[PDB]
RNA sequence: CCCGGCGAGGGGAGUGAAAAAGAACCUGAAACCGUGUACGUACAAGCAGUGGGAGCACGCUUAGGCGUGUGACUGCGUACC
RNA sequence: UGUAACGGGGCUAAACCAUGCACCGAAGCUGCGGCAGCGACGCUUAUGCGUUGUUGGGUAGGGGAGCGUUCUGUAAGCCUGCGAAGGUGUGCUGUGAGGCAUGCUGGAGGUAUCAGAAGUGCGAAUGCUGACAUAAGUAACGAUAAAGCGGGUGAAAAGCCC
């Protein structure tokens, strides 16, 4: 089954979250969950929440037996960026980009 | 002090090849409560080596 | 139709033994480069290594005409502040007699991955004995 | 069992019952053509040309197609001299199948 | 273009291209290098050339039998239905009716007919003759044409 | 009558980028660089349409020279013998014969030797 | 996005080779 | 209805001709950033292409090739204005 | 800076002089196929040529002939919700700018032919506007007056409250 689950407009940068995503790609949900539980990154708790939601969606809207689920696909895409002005020396101004991202997790039983 | 040509995405990825994180993959199971925890660390509920150490 | 091109998988390579005693260094080396490149075969292809394995014996017995035995100088740089080192023909023969023959062949072959590949076929020995008797190395008179 | 013949300014080596592409010829697509200018005929026994074009050797061939070749793009460009030119070419070809080779 | 002539920035020192005004044509929101102005596109045509073209057009309509001459063409009442019937039995759908004298009765009947036009001999133009598939001229309308064409 | 050039410009850029397919980096992605790459490929293609003819000519001569020497005659002598014997076989066929039909080549060198002598 | 620069710079010893 | 912090965001359900029409809403190009698949790449020097070209992976009629993608190796080749 | 005054290997002939016969060698010449300009003639006479000879590197520049885009008439005609424009691929086609058919998205406009008028074609102008890269997950996080612990609240506490 597809049972996708995504979290859009995460405040974390796509690059930073993408390191956490590569850790759990292709692994079973049981091993993915505790891998994220003991990863010391902010992106870890963002991805873990998405993974929890995906498992819940599969259990409720689709077939049960979430024990044999795997994270078939997981990817992070750059989202809209917020432009901010930050003063610098000599009356100079520069643009600060608050980068967001969309985290998409796909789990399946086959 | 500043670049003469913008490095490609190929060079950018090559430099980033060493930034990959590593999973702990070393989760031990408590002797009594059977709770997964980091090695040489107390469990979430407050167990270590079987005996409760936090009592809270 | 399309011109024939040798396929590296389906290439037969023979083994030969050349005695390098009393042979002019350059003229012997020129022949070796021709065999290693495979130019002597009717299926020669510039981008395919069609050459044959050559064993050279008695490298230290190679001969040079004129005063080249004492005037010939081999220079090599070590990539340092003043690391330019020179050796005469006698000094090279005393140190490593096989290297001089390899150096001669090295410069008579094309430069590139294919040139290095065909150079690896050459096997130069200082003595009169070789340990390649399992390859059926037929004697080549030249 | 093959022969060598000269057709369109360039020689071809064709075996029995094979299709060969050669320059355009003033022959309709459904007519046999003759090639009496046989440079060499090869078999189990070898016969050469003491005089060019053997003595009686001929080749029977049937026209198949009269198509045009793949498009070739010709680009002429002069650096810094404000001169660029483009062109295209499709060479006419004739497919012919060899039906018979004489002796 | 609404704006001011002040230089956007100083000639020298700035790291950007020299600029003279916010209204330059190579700038956004203001420009148009060669702005159009209201102009008259009418062109002169000689009287003889106009007459010659009109004579040429009339001759070829006769040659292609696209011109039909009939007696007086009139409608008893100002009704488009009557005019449609009168043109239906004549196998005409796109016709230009040219009459010597303009009568309101015929003018009103053809007003709501797009494919049908009613005109006077004086008010005749080359485009109308070319455009319309068939031209019907009354006997009176014909006579005035030669007099004006001469 | 204002004219917008968005549609035409996008068509031209797509055509160039399509011809630049397979190039590395910006040469296959960026039009400014792709246009230069496509033009240079055009010059090389025109030039190499002529180098190909001479490159194959050299290859045939090398093959004939190896085959002729294997039969005991130099290339220059072998070609001279054919001219004396009035043989119009060109290098392309000669190289092809040497690779495949050894007996036919042996007859040719024998014919060339007879003409020279 | 203009951000005019009003930063004058110090006059270094001119090359005057 | 479910995951979530009585969130944000999302998966179902329903409305609708259409929800990759969900209000960040018609069409949705390019630069730029990603995941998957095929091929190549860790002894090889340079405007990165072009000519020749093995191997591999896909399909086609035939059983030999033809096409598509990649491209070891090799000749020539110092961007544009 | 490093052999560094044959391009290198290397050569005592693979150097030099004299003679000779071979071969390699360019986009030159020839052979084969195709296109275009110009001048003739046999004949078509607003055009092919059973033909003939010759020409076709090119900047500044002069001459000739064309493609495509928006709008006007032709056109209340024609195509189009069993699918227009646009977008994105593929396959044919012309010496060229281009054209034609079609898969998927799209959702209601488009326009033959022949003429007419141009805000009619962009890679550069330290061009203008918007978007997005690079350096880079790098420098920095703004006075070196300084924090530590317990409890509380909370999904989460070094920064909040006690």
């Amino acid at each position: 089954m597809e049972t996708i689950a995504k979290h859009r407009h995460a405040r974390s940068s796509a690059q930073k979250v993408r390191l956490v995503a590569d850790l759990i790609r292709g692994k079973k949900v049981s091993q993915a969950l505790d891998i994220l539980t003991y990863t010391n990154k902010k992106a870890a708790v963002l991805v873990k929440k998405v993974l929890e939601s995906a498992i819940a969606n599969a259990e409720h809207n689709d077939g049960a037996d979430i024990d044999d689920l795997k994270v078939t696909k997981i990817f992070v895409d750059e989202g809209p960026s917020m432009k901010r002005i930050m003063p610098r020396a000599k009356g100079r101004a520069d643009r600060i980009l608050k980068r967001t991202s969309h985290i998409t997790v796909v789990v399946s039983d086959r | 002090a500043v670049q003469q040509n913008k490095p490609t995405r190929s060079k950018r990825g090559m430099r980033r090849s060493h930034d990959a994180l590593t999973a702990v993959t070393s989760l031990s199971v408590d002797k009594t409560s059977g709770e997964k925890h980091l090695r040489h660390h107390i469990t979430a509920d407050g167990y270590y080596r079987g005996r409760k150490v936090i009592a809270k | 139709m399309k011109t024939f091109t040798a396929k590296p998988e389906t290439v037969k390579r023979d083994w030969y033994v050349v005695d390098a005693t009393g042979k002019t260094l350059g003229r012997l080396a020129t022949e070796l480069a021709r065999r290693l490149r495979g130019k002597h075969k009717a299926e020669y292809t510039p981008h395919v290594d069609t050459g044959d394995y050559i064993i050279v014996l008695n490298a230290d017995k190679v001969a040079v005409t004129g005063n080249k035995r004492t005037d010939k100088v081999y220079y090599h740089h070590t990539g340092h502040i003043g690391g330019i080192k020179q050796a005469t023909f006698e000094e090279m023969i005393a140190r490593r007699p096989e290297r001089v023959i390899e150096i001669a062949v090295k410069g008579m072959l094309p430069k590139g991955p294919l040139g290095r590949a065909m150079f690896r076929k050459l096997k130069v020995y200082a003595g009169n004995e070789h340990n390649h008797a399992a390859q059926q190395p037929q004697v080549l008179d030249i | 069992m093959y022969a060598v013949f000269q057709s369109g300014g360039k020689q071809h080596r064709v075996s029995e019952g094979q299709t060969v592409r050669l320059e355009k010829l003033d022959i309709a697509t459904g007519e046999t053509v003759e090639f009496a200018e046989v440079l060499m005929i090869a078999n189990g026994e070898e016969v050469k040309i003491g005089v060019p074009f053997v003595d009686g050797g001929v080749i029977k061939a049937e026209v198949v197609a009269h198509g045009r070749g793949e498009k070739v793009k010709i680009v002429k460009f002069r650096r810094r001299k404000h001169y660029r030119k483009q062109q295209g070419h499709r060479q006419w070809f004739t497919d012919v199948k060899i039906t018979g080779i004489s002796a | 273009v609404t704006g001011s002539g002040k230089k956007p920035w100083r000639q020298k020192g700035t790291g950007r291209a020299r600029s003279g005004s916010i209204k330059s044509p190579i700038w956004r929101s203001g420009g148009v290098t060669f702005a159009a102005r209201p102009q008259d596109h009418s062109q002169k045509v000689n009287k003889k050339m106009y007459r010659g073209a009109l004579k040429s057009i009339l001759s070829e309509l006769v040659r292609q039998d696209r011109l039909i001459v009939v007696e007086k063409f009139s409608v008893e009442a100002p009704k488009t239905k009557l005019l449609a019937q009168k043109l239906k039995d004549m196998a005409l759908e796109d016709v230009l009716i040219i009459t010597g004298e303009l009568d309101e009765n015929l003018f009103l009947a053809a007003r709501n007919l797009h494919k049908v036009d009613v005109r006077d001999a004086t008010g005749i133009d080359p485009v109308s003759l070319i455009a319309f598939d068939k031209v019907v001229m009354t006997a009176d309308a014909v006579k005035q044409v030669e007099e004006m064409l001469a | 009558a204002r004219v917008k050039r968005g549609v035409i410009a996008r068509a031209r850029h797509k055509k160039i980028l399509k011809q630049a397919k397979g190039y590395y980096g910006a040469r296959s992605r960026v039009y400014r660089v792709a246009f230069q790459a496509v033009i240079k490929a055009g010059q090389y293609a025109y030039r190499d349409r002529r180098q190909r003819k001479r490159q194959f000519r050299q290859l045939w001569i090398a093959r004939i020279n190896a085959a002729a020497r294997q039969n005991g005659i130099s290339y220059s002598k072998f070609i001279n013998g054919l001219k004396k014997a009035s043989v119009e076989i060109d290098r392309k066929i000669l190289a092809d014969i040497a690779v495949f039909d050894k007996v036919a080549f042996t007859a040719l060198v024998e014919k060339a030797k007879a003409a020279l002598a | 996005n203009n951000r005019p620069v009003y930063i004058p710079r110090p006059r270094p010893p001119h090359p005057r080779l």
